[PDB]
């Protein structure tokens, strides 16, 4: 798995790949690793692909559960303190091979700059968290690969657009030298998914935009 | 059924009555609460949470279970989610839970009025918000102030003649104490305190001694 | 409802009438616990913690129960803090709220009056505090003088037109003993103790034979 | 709450006074208690402690359950610290505690009066001490003599008369039995002694020909 | 407080009062159970242990319960100790207990009255015991008979003028069903504590061999 | 550790070491080891000393709150059974290092013959018992050592004098050949602990006759 | 990780570096190791991040639960037993890799000599504590490196300015030899956290005067 | 650790050493071991530092309790009870580390003779204690040490003044051989903790006093 997040003026991207292993076979083409959690977030998640969907949804069903209770939705310092107890509390089935591993990206409605609000949340298996302040992050088995990339291409992000360029780019390099994450399968047509977040909300990228981006950084490196 | 609660409602009424009597006003750094209180060191007012504060009348034990009770709740959540999910909304709503069960249920009602208040954060522009808890369980929303225990009408209507939005500190007091008395009366025999939406983080602060001297006068 | 309560309040109420006097007072060398008490080893009078004190008039078994329950109070927040966070005024307050709930929910009320003392730490400068609670968990903050049990009137009396802050223990001993007197007796009929604001750790100290006479006579 | 507190307090006090009277008294040797009873198997008088001795009156099965309840308690509380942290004053205060609790809160309160005695451990100097604990928990510090059951004026005014300190086991038994009569042989009577003289367990019961000899 | 006792106490006394009557006496062999009981199946009179045999008037049900409760009772305590540990006196003591509580706290009081009796070990000389443990709770020590259920004081009467220590079994028999009358085989419940047996006392006398004793 | 206890006619003797070990450290020197545990009956144990102590002290309590609840005391038979339980009880706890192994001498003053009322009693870690018919018996460490002494000197039992002696001299082998068990120690004036318990009860062997048996006994065998 | 504290002349100093590992891996250079608890008195932890926030959060959130219901702070003392009872209550999960090994600084308003009202009270995994009294402490995985080099600077602490220089230098020093520890990073800008608590209550320190004060130590260290 | 505690006419003094260790490490210097527990007993324990400070405070307020709640104090039998039922409370953790071995040393103030009410108790980690009798005694990884030291030395023990020398001395021996002992530290000014009891009770013993016999044994040495 490589679930990426990256930081642009006014927005936040988060993008994932398609693939589900078990060992070295091939047992899924075509999973969702990246959900909308709320209006303004995304989570991500590596790991056990029964324990991470149930991460999502859980997670989904109880900022909803809080924001209908209580009329207004979670802080989002709160929204991270109740994905991070999560985690916590499923430490102990993670050592035992049940691992939820997520990356939270949102947008901070109630931050000063509109520009600037956009949120990347890193965790570790024991519920730790950081808000990553240098701009990108990526979590899974090619993170090591996609923020190595990001690295070096991420001065070239300058909209919604560019970042999601290098965000499917990033994607791209972490599945040139991981085979548990998957790269674009221009036969069948599965692209990684992707999410976008600024002032409106958050958004499902359209497949056809991950489609073109792919097939431009293919062509360009052939 | 309609017997048992009419005189739960007497008994409880008559409690609050024979209570000395506190107000709450909206005042131009935040919110003030003046109570007469002679005591050296037992509270009728209380922080519960950064910007949220709390002022009662009636039995002091059953009163200071309810604040004890707030402080438990505001913590928790502040824990379990984060210290800007508090509002002074949720803790009126379960202390409206908390005395309705409390009325209905219990060998005997409390005989309390509360009253929970919160100002804006630091550097933000909100205006206070006052609620009113009665003893069995009724909330009322409040605009300008709150008057509780004793003899409520003659107070309430001195500060609805002399209440002006925007007061400042010492204006808002002496109004306050003004009300009070239509209900000879200092430092000895009151309890001071504001939420001060000036302050960083901590908004609840007590005003006694020669500082409240000098605010007096 | 209201006649439960209404016969619960008597049922205390009276039950305090009819029991023995007990007078807590400050003086100067911090407070002075004075009990009409006949019984050579059964108690009225106790420590609570190393500067506070305990006093009660009443039905004895219930009081002791209380007694028990504020000792338990006071040595389970001190090890779970430490021992400087341990005041009159908590115990007090717990006193307030137990006999509340007591005088509420009990099979019957509790008739009993509690005074909890406290006295200034050694070395330091701080007037005594003294607290009263009574069967429905009312609690008042006193400034010199704490009268419980049996007819209280005219112990309070001759205490408001006798009282010295500033009085030895030997002064305040005879004022005590007089008000008690003057609201119907010499050691064999007397529990007398007191908080003394002097001692280094534990302020409770009892006063009991031969010294207790040496304080009664001249 | 009136209404109940009476009745359950009238009922206790008719019980008690009508059952069969018992006198303890301290003397020279220690401690003597005198029970009119006519069993001879069951017994109002019993051991609590090394120095520690129990007389009730009342209902048998009522004061028979407190004195089994106290030996738990003496027993345990002298294993838990040790054998002479038990004293009567705290076996006293555990009945004023219980027979509170049962007063206010059993389906029927217990008809009962409770006496606790403690003497001095062997070789030392130590006043008896006399409890009464009646039904409502009310506890008295006795120092001469406690009686209990049946009409007590008459029996409580006889040795107000009669009672003198530090007399015989002969001269207290005989001002016992004749204090009670006023409200008596050996097959009628019950008669133990806490004696400061043994060496660990004072509680000793006079018993038949002995009984007789100081009859 | 004092209604509900009093018409716990009317009850239960009433519901004995209804009952047929039942006897049991010293004799020279042991102890004689003797029970007016006409059904053939149906028990009034049980052992409960080795020399302690039980016997009931009143409802069936409750003193049924209260006998299987005190056979739990010795099988667990001799049990837990040593077999010689179980008495009578335990026995009646906790049926005391237990008739107290149930007394006070069940729905509806036990309409039942108890007589446990204990026999000598084999080879001992020891006077039979005999207890009465009535709806209340109350115990008392009897030396020679007890009547339970009925109208107890014709017989009580009959067996105060009829009554001779150590008779044998045949007239002890006729005169406890004399006293009954105040009656053949098949209406009489007759069993024995047989001091003479080694181990366990209880005996019932049955059918042709009862007849040949009665006449 | 090594108990010995023996009947001698009408009455019963037991004996005791002061050693107390931490492997090879003598952690103690007057460790107490057999306890009068009533009128007229005495229980020795060996084992873990804490809970040895344990066991004798919460044994006493027991049969005394039989008694007191009772008006009488337990048969001999009801005492056996319930150090038997408390010894059941604990098996799982022996097994991890807190052992308990006691012995059990006593007069029955419900027995038959006072000519045979004395009773040794002895135990496995199981709970299981047995009423010693050969007169004498031991428990602890060195109790092989004392009980083939006993074998050889038993027949000199007459009358209870002889009695503690052959039980002095029994501990005194055991010591001998127990590094475990602790002979008498002359420097110090320690000597082995003993009860005597007969028709009149149980009473403690006064520290002075036992130092006198032990002087018999090393002078007899130095010459 | 390194935490350092130290007291200088009417109040105490303590930082912290920002580095986070996995191993060999840095999976953070901006973590917040040292945290204001209440107005006079700040927790550093070292240990697993998790465990570590987690612990300086619920501790503030305790401080000031008692000082609302019971309208007074907790004494020092009191402060100290509730740190030390929440460590010993993690020490399993400490063993199973859940370690949180805090170090408390802060300043006692009812100490006599307000000069000396600083504290440094150090923990270890059982939840034992010791009030620091020769002046300094540091905890974390550089932790000797930091206490030797105070060892040899301590004795230029005379205020609260050169208490701050000599806590920075420990800190860079600690991160010369320890991997695990964050130095300062001048491209990025990020430098250790520090807290500094005198009279006037616990105040954040200015992240450009750790930055000047950085510089310094490097630019004297080096040509 | 050393914890020693000898008998001397009329009354008992108990010391220990200031050293806390974690293996070979250095960890404490100041640390106190030897706590007045009550008016006439003082209790030292050895083992892990936090079970050890623990036991003292659970302990001096268990006994405290007992005071308040009953009228008067607990015999010392009974005060040996209470310590030993703790140890045995904690057998089961003290197993795996978190061990705590008292040493108990009192004044009865109902014993007998005034000048033999001295009582120095010894407990194993299973709870076992005992009454010493031979004068003196010692807990701790330097016992064996102390306790062969002042088998020599205490026929010298004439008064409290000796007692405290000897108890001091011992305590410096230990030093000698055990790394886990702390010796005086002369250039720190940091010396053993010692109280002394006799019938006006239990009292710390000043630190300048200790300093005095330590500079007089270490000369004596040399
Ligand atoms: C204890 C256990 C583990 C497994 C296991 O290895 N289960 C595989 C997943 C798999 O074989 N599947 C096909 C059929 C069902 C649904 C799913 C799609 C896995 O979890 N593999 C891991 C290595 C993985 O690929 N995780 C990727 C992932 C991450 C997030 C997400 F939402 C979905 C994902 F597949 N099964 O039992
Ligand atoms: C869990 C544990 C066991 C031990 C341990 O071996 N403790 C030793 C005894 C010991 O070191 N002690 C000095 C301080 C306290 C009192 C006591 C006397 C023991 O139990 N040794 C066994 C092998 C032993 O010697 N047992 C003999 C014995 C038998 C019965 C008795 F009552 C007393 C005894 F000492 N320590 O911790
Ligand atoms: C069971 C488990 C442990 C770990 C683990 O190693 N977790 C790391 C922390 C980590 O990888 N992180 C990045 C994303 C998340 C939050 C944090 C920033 C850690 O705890 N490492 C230790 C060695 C460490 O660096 N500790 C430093 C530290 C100390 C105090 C503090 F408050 C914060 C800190 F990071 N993961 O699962
Ligand atoms: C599970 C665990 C054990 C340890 C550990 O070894 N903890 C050390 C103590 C230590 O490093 N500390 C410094 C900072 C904190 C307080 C204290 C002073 C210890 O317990 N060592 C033992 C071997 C020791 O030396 N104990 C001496 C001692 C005895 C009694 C006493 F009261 C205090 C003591 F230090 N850490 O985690």
């Amino acid at each position: 798995t490589t679930i990426v997040a990256l930081k642009y003026p006014g927005g936040v991207v988060m993008a994932g790949d398609r693939r589900s292993t078990q060992g070295n076979m091939i047992s899924g083409r075509d999973v969702r690793k990246v959900y909308i959690t709320d209006d303004y977030t995304a989570t991500g998640i590596a790991g056990t692909a029964a324990v991470a969907v149930e991460f999502a949804r859980l997670y989904a069903v109880e900022l909803e559960h809080y924001e209908k209770l209580e009329g207004v939705p979670l802080t989002f310092a709160g929204k991270i303190n109740r994905l991070a107890i999560m985690v916590r509390g499923n430490l102990a089935a993670a050592m035992q091979g049940l691992l939820a591993l997520p990356l939270l990206a949102g947008y901070d409605i109630h931050a000063s700059d509109p520009q600037s609000a956009g949120r990347i949340v890193s965790f570790d298996a024991a519920g730790g968290w950081n808000i990553e302040e240098e701009g990108y992050q990526a979590v899974g088995s090619g993170s090591l690969f996609a923020k190595s990339s990001m690295k070096k291409l991420y001065s070239q992000v300058t909209d919604g657009d560019s970042g999601l360029r290098v965000a499917v780019e990033a994607l791209y390099d972490a599945a040139d030298d991981d085979s548990a994450t998957g790269g674009p399968d221009l036969v069948r047509g599965i692209f990684p998914t992707a999410v976008i977040i600024d002032a409106d909300g958050a958004v499902d990228v359209p497949e056809s935009r991950i489609a073109e981006l792919a097939r431009a950084i293919i062509e360009s490196r052939s | 059924m309609e017997q048992a609660m009419r005189e739960r409602s007497e008994l409880a009424r008559k409690g609050i009555a024979r209570a000395k009597s506190v107000v709450a006003l909206a005042y131009a750094g935040g919110v003030l609460f003046v109570a007469e209180n002679p005591s050296r060191s037992l509270q009728k007012i209380s922080e519960l949470y950064d910007r949220v504060g709390f002022a009662a009348a009636g039995k002091f034990n059953e009163f200071d279970n309810l604040r004890r009770g707030g402080i438990q709740f505001a913590d928790t959540r502040g824990y379990a989610y984060d210290r800007r999910d508090v509002t002074g909304r949720q803790l009126a709503n379960v202390y409206a839970q908390t005395l309705g069960t409390i009325f209905t249920e219990q060998a005997k009602p409390y005989e309390v009025e509360l009253c929970v208040a919160e100002v804006a954060h630091y550097g933000e522009t909100k205006r206070p918000e006052l609620y009113r808890i009665t003893y069995d369980g009724s909330i009322a929303d409040e605009p300008h102030f709150v008057v509780m225990g004793g003899t409520t009408e003659p107070i309430a209507n001195a500060l609805k003649e002399s209440y002006a939005e925007n007061a400042s500190l010492t204006d808002a007091l002496r109004i306050a104490v003004a009300a009070l008395r239509a209900g000879t009366l200092g430092v000895a025999s009151l309890e001071v305190a504001v939420l001060d939406a000036n302050r960083p983080r901590r908004a609840f602060r007590r005003i006694t001694g020669s500082a409240l001297q000098a605010l007096l006068v």
